[PDB]
């Protein structure tokens, strides 16, 4: 069931993503429209034809096909988004990356979008380029315009999500990506432009072909840069429900469930800022699930953040036993390391928080998992030419974290019962 | 609120403050020893002439007001013993400790322009001291050196006082760095807008981070799973945070402002309140209270002087002015560092700009 | 006992888990050796550690169930204890085994000083002092009458006197019973006093055979543990193997005499020592298994 309400949730945040796109295409229209017919000796005339234009039936119809277009972009990107991004180890990997029948099929969607698109501008340049060798070079060059966005979207996994290290108001995260986007849109057209240049000659007109091509690319990356910033909104996980109904949205199911990875990645995110700052959910999360007395919660939680550590110290000193494979045996330890952090500092404030002791009761248990991590990292950090950016955040999450609950513990973890081989590295921290 | 004005007038040019005795600064001749009573007890911190004669970021961010000219660069006392780091111009580090004439002495090949030096707590042996482009941390092959590509130039670093971890930040990165001295690693925690982290000043138990920015927004960091709460409503830059001996209270100061904005944490109270007006006085460049919550040592620039003020906690926690300390006749206070553990009262030790540092005993005189 | 023990484990029975434990953990001239001072301060201080550590098991087990009534927080165990359940404090703080959060309660509650540490840590060698003399007095003058159970407990126990009261006030199972007259501890008396006095009936072994075992196996009787055990059928190949780590222990006791019962006691032995057929006893075991499985 929580995959329907996660997508259904989805479609609608691509709904307001889109909508922001949507809203903000016929300015952009209407700037394009301004811009092809710079009269700068006749601003009045040129304003005023602009604006007589842009009431005109083919610039509607045009504004419709444009907004059709980026409504099959605001689905490209529900529909091939990722948030885990896509690294070529090798350069016949990339090659082999870039053949894929859906990546074809995409790259040919983008392709023949770019043409509409030109021809849209083309038509809305009124001159010589209005009916059908100005008018197919414009096409062409449109065309190529859109093949290599798609490639480009592929090399530079632009189709990665990244997660919000600082959440912020999406008005403010649109101004702030707004002059780089733009940037990005006219140095591309016009790299795209020379390309495209040279290609056809191999097998007035430059200035309307560069301001299509960027008023295009400029139109893709706000489409990409919405659905991101609209699509990665943090969404808080009720931490238990009133009702077992809503049990699978309540984060601990929808963290231990096989839902869609987006969904996990978000709760994590929220429960690291719950963790951070909603005291009332941490007293929720150390509750004794009635009846039964368990600490179902954070029992969950923490289970979860260690059998993706031990994963990921599995994959350490595996791929440990060759600098490629070092960097990416530890490429998926920001969420390790944002457990570990969070687990250690939520021990470190029990020694006077958890009124019931009920993580009291796993103490030991949580020093052994550290003492190993921490060895295996040693031997790690042994293998030559591996001690020469997830791998340095979870070593430093781990560190700091064991020193955050070993100071805070302070004389008391001396009763603690602990392996004396990780007791004698709890001395070695502690000092 | 506390004004400038009930304090009683400075020492005359010619008088230097020796010692607090019953709530009044002491003048001496500088040779009028304190009572007998308390000089066979006067724990020989030394008390180096360390002469002079013997970037731009980090200089206007630096704790000090004449980094470029002062021999005493930074200054560090010991969470624990009267061990005390200075550094010297020449980003050479010494460490002085008392009934110890050997002095430890650390320069590395990436001591350039340092910064600050951080005593690790519950450590007598790590000093973290910041570099141009790099952490130092000093083992008192002693030197490791921790690097977080765009984290320099380092101005702020503190260890933790759980010594566990320690923090350094930069101007000119948005990502405050965290630093793991064992494993050798550096996490970035990234934050949006503000520019770089310029200051960092973790709360006296571990969970308040007062950040400060060359912008004009300073953040609250709750080091449980460092959440951020921004106080953007500061005129100015934030020229220094204070926190309680308790760190219930943070004492702040917006530099060209002069007002000393006192931050309850009781989700701290939305707004500071205004608790000692230490307008002239001047810009208020330094603040610092002592471990005991008793005295506070403030640093007012305009000859740059050290407002010391006697607070109460209970029932109202106000500033109360209590005098004036100040160097002699042309010792600008350049820097001041309450000593973590002096036991019989208050010890606060000034770094003036010949680079003489002197010891100032306020004596908890029980009536 | 180690390879027993991993056969026991697999074996998956709990009480055998149990009482091959306790083997293991009280196995750490055989009849002189057996009756040396030094040995039976070792097995006793043996047997007080396993029942520490099973009262405080006991503990830990209570108030991990009874968490809504024990305020756990993050000394506290006890009180947590205390909850559900001065002189209270020390006397179920020593019932669970740990003498220290007991040391840590008097510590706070407090000439007197050394002399407690003499009594509890501290081993103060003196020169021409008494000790335990004015404890026993001054205890059977006021304490010998006094309205806190716990505490004339906590006088009987520090100046061994008194040895008649169960004091049953503040101790109710064989564990307790156990613990106390142990602390007060000559051994052959109490020897025969729960072999002879007490006898079988009173332990009820029908259901609790490990009991009166583990009675038995902790005063240093091991003879008897073993005949009686013995005795019952689902425990005889265990007892076996028991009397065999005995025997190349020079820790089981043999009788000389073929013919002789299963357990004897022989002549001008110091009371209390018996005297078990090793080989009579193997060959009665082995013969119900020998015409089946003949290499075993």
């Amino acid at each position: 069931m929580t995959m329907l309400g996660e997508r259904l949730v989805l479609r609608w945040r691509v709904a307001a993503s889109f909508a922001w796109s949507v809203i903000l295409m016929p300015v952009c229209c209407a700037l394009f429209i301004v811009l092809s017919r710079i009269q700068i000796l006749h601003p009045i005339q040129w304003l005023t034809d602009s604006i007589s234009d842009l009431t005109s039936s083919y610039t509607i119809f045009c504004l419709l096909l444009i907004c059709a277009i980026l409504g099959l972009q605001c689905t490209f990107l529900m529909e091939y988004y990722t948030v885990v991004p896509s690294i070529p180890c090798s350069r016949l990997a990339l090659i082999g990356n870039l053949l894929l029948p859906h990546r074809i099929l995409h790259s040919l969607a983008h392709v023949a979008m770019g043409v509409l698109a030109s021809w849209c501008y083309a038509v809305l340049s009124k001159g010589k380029y209005q009916l059908l060798e100005s008018h197919l070079f414009q096409l062409l060059c449109g065309a190529f315009f859109g093949y290599s966005y798609s490639l480009q979207y592929f090399v530079h996994n632009m189709n990665y999500l990244s997660f919000p290290s600082i959440q912020q108001y999406k008005y403010l995260q649109f101004r702030r990506f707004l002059p780089l986007i733009i940037k990005q849109s006219v140095f591309q057209s016009l790299y795209f432009i020379r390309s495209y240049a040279i290609l056809y000659f191999c097998l007035s007109l430059f200035y309307q072909i560069w301001l299509s091509g960027t008023f295009l690319l400029a139109t893709w990356y706000m489409v990409w840069i919405l659905f991101r910033i609209y699509t990665t909104e943090a969404r808080i996980f009720p931490v238990q429900t009133s009702f077992a109904e809503e049990a699978e949205k309540c984060l601990p199911f929808i963290l231990n469930s096989n839902t869609l990875p987006l969904v996990k990645y978000l709760a994590m995110q929220d429960l690291v800022l719950l963790s951070q700052y909603s005291p009332s959910r941490r007293q929720e999360v150390f509750s004794l699930s009635q009846p039964g007395g368990h600490p179902h919660n954070w029992t969950s939680i923490s289970k979860e953040c260690l059998n993706l550590m031990s994963s990921l110290t599995s994959r350490l000193i595996a791929h440990q036993e060759p600098e490629a494979s070092s960097q990416d045996v530890f490429a998926d330890a920001q969420i390790h390391i944002w457990a570990l952090e969070a687990l250690s500092h939520l021990v470190a404030a029990s020694f006077s928080e958890d009124r019931m002791g009920v993580v009291q009761t796993s103490l030991s248990s949580v020093l052994a998992i550290l003492l190993t991590l921490q060895e295996a990292v040693e031997k790690h950090f042994k293998l030559p030419h591996a001690s020469s950016t997830l791998r340095f955040s979870l070593r430093a999450a781990l560190k700091t974290a064991i020193y955050r609950i070993t100071t805070t513990f302070g004389e008391h973890l001396h009763a603690v019962p602990v392996s004396s081989e990780h007791k004698k590295k709890l001395q070695q921290f502690l000092d | 609120m506390c004004s400038l004005d009930l304090f009683p007038p400075p020492l005359d040019g010619s008088q230097l403050p020796l010692y607090e005795f019953n709530n009044e600064i002491v003048a001496g001749k500088g040779f009028d020893n304190p009572p007998p009573t308390f000089q066979s007890e006067l724990v020989n911190i030394p008390e180096p002439t360390i002469p002079v004669d013997a970037e731009d970021l980090t200089a206007e961010f630096s704790q000090a007001l004449g980094w470029a000219d002062c021999p005493l660069r930074a200054f560090a006392w010991h969470p624990h013993t009267y061990k005390f780091a200075l550094a010297l111009l020449d980003d050479s580090i010494r460490i002085y400790t008392a009934g110890s004439p050997t002095i430890p002495t650390l320069k590395h090949r990436l001591q350039k322009d340092v910064a600050s030096l951080a005593w690790k707590p519950m450590c007598a042996s790590v000093l973290a001291v910041a570099c141009q482009s790099c952490v130092l941390v000093w083992h008192v092959g002693c030197a490791q050196v921790l690097s977080h590509p765009g984290h320099s130039p380092v101005t702020s670093v503190c260890w933790s006082p759980k010594g566990g971890v320690l923090l350094s930040a930069s101007p000119v990165d948005t990502a405050m760095l965290v630093w793991d001295v064992p494993t050798e690693s550096c996490i970035p925690l990234q934050r949006v807008g503000g520019g770089g982290v310029t200051f960092l000043s973790w709360s006296p138990d571990g969970s308040k981070v007062l950040a400060a920015t060359p912008s004009s927004v300073f953040r609250v960091w709750e080091t449980q799973k460092w959440t951020c709460e921004r106080w953007p409503t500061l005129q100015g830059r934030c020229q220094t945070g204070c926190w309680s001996p308790d760190g219930s209270r943070l004492l702040f100061a917006v530099k060209g402002e002069s007002v000393i904005y006192s931050l309850c944490f009781s989700g701290g109270s939305q707004s500071a309140t205004v608790v000692a007006d230490v307008s002239e006085g001047g810009e208020i460049q330094s603040m610092c209270w002592d471990p005991s919550g008793e005295r506070l040592a403030v640093l007012l620039k305009g000859q740059p002087v050290i407002a010391v003020f006697r607070t109460r906690n209970s029932p109202i926690f106000e500033l109360l002015p209590c005098g004036f300390i100040h160097g002699r006749k042309g010792e600008t206070p350049q820097l001041f560092q309450f000593h973590p553990g002096f036991n019989k009262g208050a010890l606060l030790s000034q770094l003036w700009s010949s680079g003489r540092v002197n010891h100032f005993p306020f004596y908890f005189v029980n009536a | 006992v180690d390879l027993c023990t991993e056969a026991a484990e697999r074996l998956d029975d709990k009480n055998v888990s149990d009482l091959w434990v306790m083997v293991k953990q009280m196995t750490d001239d055989t009849l002189k050796s057996r009756c040396s001072g030094q040995m039976q301060m070792a097995f006793v201080r043996q047997a007080l550690n396993y029942l520490e550590q099973s009262y405080k098991n006991y503990t830990l087990i209570s108030v991990f169930a009874n968490l809504q009534q024990a305020q756990l927080g993050g000394y506290n165990l006890v009180r947590s204890f205390l909850n559900i359940r001065v002189w209270a404090l020390i006397y179920y703080c020593m019932r669970c085994g740990d003498l220290m959060a007991a040391q840590q309660v008097v510590n706070r509650a407090q000439d007197f000083k050394n002399c407690f540490q003499e009594y509890i840590h501290n081993k103060d060698r003196r020169l021409s002092p008494t000790t335990e003399n004015k404890l026993r007095l001054h205890y059977r003058r006021a304490v010998r009458a006094s309205t806190d159970p716990y505490k004339r407990a906590v006088y009987c126990i520090i100046g061994r006197c008194d040895v008649s009261d169960n004091h049953s006030e503040v101790a109710d199972k064989t564990e307790d019973y156990l613990w106390l007259k142990l602390s007060q501890v000559t051994l052959p008396q109490f020897q025969k006093q729960l072999f002879e006095d007490y006898g079988e009936s009173h332990f009820a072994v029908n259901q609790q055979p490990y009991l009166y075992f583990q009675v038995l196996f902790l005063t240093a009787q091991f003879e008897a543990a073993i005949a009686f055990l013995f005795r019952l059928e689902r425990t005889r190949c265990h007892a076996v193997h028991v009397a065999l780590a005995l025997f190349e222990l020079k820790l089981l006791l043999k009788s000389t005499g073929q013919s002789a019962q299963l357990l004897s006691q022989e002549p001008g032995e110091p009371q209390g020592v018996r005297r078990l057929n090793f080989i009579r006893l193997l060959m009665l075991y082995t013969r119900k298994f020998e015409p089946t499985d003949p290499r075993e």
